[PDB]
């Protein structure tokens, strides 16, 4: 589809069997979700922004489902404020800006 | 506002 | 354009006279730049990043020229790790999220 800036371009996607509701954006490098508790192996990680850096879960090959298309990926899972789906999966589901 | 690198 | 993501969306922009590269940032409410001087007064302001909050100039009504095309908005100066040019300006230029 297409989605306008108007607001910030939040989306449901389902991951773990559970839905969710995450931001897609174009300037995170990688995909980081609020604290949740995935079954499965992970390694920890570091990764900043504004405002400083966070300790983050990193779990890799997740299946991830953005509004009806599948993706799969790398997920850090950490104290975010807001889900945040990074380049790592818009890529793999064919997202562009365009202008 | 989130870069995330 | 159409600007796919297997790289950061960087593009240059043109701002006080000034030329310099900036990230199209869909999960940016604003546009926040590296420290620079504007023309014009400020007033302070904190906005919040993944890592936490920063303090902030903020200065209005900035006529930026992003890949060509112009905006005239809000701009926020202060320490982030890259430019970011956020949701307020992208509407301007007419950017929408596609996949």
């Amino acid at each position: 589809p297409q989605i306008t800036l108007w607001q910030r371009p939040l989306v449901t996607i389902r991951i773990g069997g559970q839905l969710k509701e995450a931001l897609l954006d174009t300037g995170a490098d990688d995909t980081v979700l609020e604290e949740m508790n995935l079954p499965g192996k992970w390694k920890p990680k570091m990764i900043g922004g504004i405002g400083g850096f966070i300790k983050v879960r990193q779990y890799d090959q997740i299946p991830v489902e953005i509004a009806g298309h599948k993706a799969i990926g790398t997920v850090l899972v950490g104290p975010t404020p807001v889900n945040i789906i990074g380049r790592n999966l818009l890529t793999q589901i064919g997202a562009t800006l365009n202008f | 506002n989130x870069p995330i690198v």
